[PDB]
């Protein structure tokens, strides 16, 4: 059930902040999210195609 | 616009079992997954019906009573008296849950379990006596009151419920002083007949004593024992 | 009702199976247990030393009344080292320690009353705590609170005259004004790595050596409060409030004394 | 999983990429910047001069605790002119100028974990400050803020018995009175001319004439606080809680001791 | 019409982390406009990522360790504890980051990159071993646990993940006291096959180590680790 406690006002501090944050573990593992955010340094001309080509040795 | 207020005169109090929470000061924290756990409970009544011993001749505590040859109809094999405060269910869950309660509603359950021979033979008298005229002193007083007859044979337990039979709603769990010849009543077990055997078997057999809640009973109001030290 | 309680299981009745009766049900709350550890019950007294309000933090105790204590239910400080930083225990101290001395008061740190009844052997929840001084004249409080595991030794003062409590970003509160109500109430979270903590005991040692001493799991409380103030001479009692408690797997409680008296007890 | 480092760029792994794994992701919010720095940290303890209430303000400090303050993360102080107004530094000082002396406390004044831990380049941010007195009886305490670049030489008393903290329509806080919580709050806007702070360091100059001192790029704090009040005897921390934090170009931190005695730390 | 409130005991506290805003005092500022800006990040983690250097014979750090031309089974090249508090990681960004909060989850990426010449050959076995049964103590154990060989050819550096194998969801992040022969286990580095040759070539290298997060890792709970000085 609940608690002591019976007040009628809605929590001044949301949940997250007045409680901890239940979660739940899946016994096969969870992908974490792909990107973190946007901050990224970049490799740029990694590979080919286009240039003074085909004099270039084989 | 600054709202005007107006300070009630309990200003600034703290009590202790105020319906309502405080400052949180670590938001959103997360926790570590506890999704595997089982076992859990909710609600001390969901446990409170699983029996425990009743400790029998104290302060030399037994888990049990001692059936006899001999049928004494003046004699019982037990007095318990009916208060969650018997020195007799001091160590049961039944009164270690009940003590940190004021009153109680509803039904107790006094098991009894036969250990002796599989060649024994007996049948008891079971009494529960509500309060009045003080507690029964034979079987023959017992038996005008709420009873019933065990006989042994292939099922090893009985199972006597007491019924709540009281003026108020609710009765106090706990005893201020002692409770005299009051307190709720009692339960008496007596021999009916006495045990029987055949030659080669023991002439005297162990009975288990446990008590547990009935489906019946409730508990109300949340308090703390006296304090005390188990040595 | 004839029944067979070596099954392990007991069918529940009500005065109904064997005589002429009728249930008696009446609907009642106050038996969850949420609602049950849902109230503030003490753990002990504690006191702040002088000056540490400007100086490096430093265990110490006033009178077993010390300056630090970890966020538990169960024992913990040990009298014969008042004076170092406060541990858990695996057993409560008396209040001497010799025949002609006495139970009570008891001179370690515990919430008694949970300790008397906790019929399970794990749980969760939040910790609600309540600082309250001994007094009602001015009262300065500076508080530390460090999550169960963390940094644990707040004693090197970084900053020229300010206490080494106040140091961090480490939660820190403080109480200390004309207008205040002495008190400090606040909730923490519940930090330990365990998905759920050991009640009673913790049948398991702290190293893989089996540098053996079991009771305690590690990390297994709701962290450390560090204290530090202006009236080294007012002592401070701790509450704790367990805030939405679950439990599992019921267990025995606390020994009884025979009343090798009456049929019967009473209170105290 | 075989690669390639020289590129300047490492592709991410788990478990997975070798062996027979399983990733084992679970949310969470407290590594983001913003909730990182949202907390108060402390950055030193500063006096107010005797009778400042009433009178002209003047630069003066108490145990190297001055009498004005510069709102940044960064050292400032200079504890050899412990009575002049205060700077910005480029280094922190130690307790003691020699061998015998101590490192801790700092007589500078900052915000040692900021500075032990800011991994960028540039950031932008409002500033929230807690002003905490060190005494739980009454305390008075006039405040100045002045926004980066604007005067700060508080110095003219301009109307007879009213301090010189107190003139004009530059921002001014007061509290003092007998209900008080002694404590005192207000976040201010982000005021430099620049568009984002150095963290650290800034490579250039003040003038054009290179009048070569680099590090400390011009008006890059959130201003000046200046204090008058009624306790000449309390001192008072000042905090620093970093609202809406932002930042850019990530970097070092601050070096950290090679253990020449394990394989592990600890605290303290 | 003024409202009455009821003051709560805790009136007056100064909570430093609490989770609300104070008082405004100069508002309707703008701002100078920082819309050319880049390079911004937002969570830790996006740069934990990014592998910084482990230092090897501390105090007398070097950002690598030696491969010889000899296999010694009972040698390992370098032996790590997997522990955010191994004096071998104190300098990484992931050990300065993971200092400012209380547990850890997930992926350790431990990367090697081979730095001799393009004329050497050689195999390493890398290997993670799980706490419970000591370190190893030869290859023959390690080879036992967690394993990776890496080949020495075209491509440079070698991306050794240590799997997070734990009891508890989370793990804490910092040591109180020294965790002794604990901790959470170790990566060792062994040769499998020695570092060979042609004439006119030097007969050893050196290996760059470095530690990043995984794509797994997660940290939890900001506090301040104990405060230190570089000096």
């Amino acid at each position: 059930s609940e608690g002591n406690e019976g007040v009628i006002i809605n929590n001044f501090y949301s949940n997250q902040y007045q409680n901890s944050i239940d979660l739940s573990a899946n016994a096969t593992g969870s992908d974490p999210p792909k990107t973190y955010g946007q901050f990224s340094n970049l490799l740029s001309g990694a590979v080919n195609a286009f240039s003074n080509m085909l004099p270039l040795l084989a | 616009s600054p709202i005007p207020v107006t300070i009630r005169e309990h200003a600034g109090t703290w009590y202790s079992t105020l319906p309502d929470s405080t400052v949180p000061i670590y938001g959103k924290t997360p926790v570590a997954p506890a999704n595997y756990m089982v076992g859990e409970y909710k609600d001390f009544l969901e446990i409170a019906q699983i029996p425990t011993f009743i400790g029998n001749k104290v302060p030399n505590a037994v888990p049990y009573i001692e059936a006899s040859n001999t049928a004494v109809k003046t004699q019982p094999l037990a007095v318990y008296q009916v208060t969650l405060s018997c020195s007799c269910l001091a160590n049961t869950f039944l009164a270690a849950l009940s003590r940190n309660f004021a009153q109680y509603r509803g039904s107790l359950v006094y098991t009894f379990v036969f250990t002796g021979t599989a060649m024994m033979k007996g049948k008891f008298l079971i009494a529960y006596t509500p309060p009045g005229a003080g507690k029964p002193t034979s079987r023959d007083q017992a038996m005008q009151a709420t009873y019933a007859i065990w006989d042994l044979g292939l099922n090893s337990s009985y199972s006597f419920t007491v019924p709540f039979i009281s003026p108020t709603h609710f009765r106090m769990v706990g005893t201020d002083q002692a409770n005299i010849t009051n307190v709720d009543g009692w339960v008496t077990v007596w021999q009916l007949t006495p045990l029987t055997y055949p030659p080669g078997c023991p002439t005297s057999a162990k009975i288990l004593t446990m008590v547990s809640a009935g489906k019946d009973f409730s508990l109300k109001m949340p308090i703390s024992p006296a304090p005390w030290s188990p040595q | 009702g004839v029944e067979n309680a070596e099954k392990g299981v007991t069918e529940n009745t009500d005065a109904t199976a064997d005589f002429v009766a009728q249930p008696v049900y009446l609907p009642e709350n106050q038996t969850k247990v949420a609602f049950f550890y849902d109230r503030s019950s003490p753990i002990g007294a504690f006191a702040v030393k002088s000056g540490s309000l400007e100086s490096g933090f430093a265990p110490f105790s006033n009178k077993a009344c010390p300056n630090s204590v970890i966020l538990t239910p169960g024992p913990q400080f040990d009298p014969a080292y008042d004076q170092l930083r406060p541990q858990r225990l695996t057993e409560i101290w008396g209040n001497g320690n010799e025949e002609t001395s006495e139970v009570f008061p008891l001179k370690t740190k515990q919430d008694y009353s949970f300790c008397l009844f906790s019929p399970f052997v794990y749980y969760k929840c939040d910790l609600e705590v309540t600082l309250s001084p001994h007094t009602s004249g001015a009262h300065g409080l500076l508080v530390r609170w460090c999550p169960t595991g963390t940094p644990t030794k707040p004693t090197t003062q970084v900053l020229h005259e300010v206490s080494s409590l106040s140091e961090g970003r480490t939660p820190q509160v403080y109480s200390a004004g004309p207008g205040t109500s002495n008190q400090i109430s606040f909730v923490v979270p519940y930090n330990s790595p365990l998905s759920v903590l050991p009640a009673v005991w913790y049948n398991g040692h702290k190293r893989f050596d089996n540098t053996g001493d079991l009771g305690i799991a590690p990390n297994s409380d709701f962290g450390t409060l560090f204290f530090a103030g202006t009236k080294p001479d007012i002592k401070f009692t701790v509450y704790l409030r367990y805030k939405n408690m679950r439990v599992f797997c019921p267990r025995p409680t606390v020994f009884f004394p025979w009343p090798t008296s009456g049929d019967k007890i009473d209170m105290t």
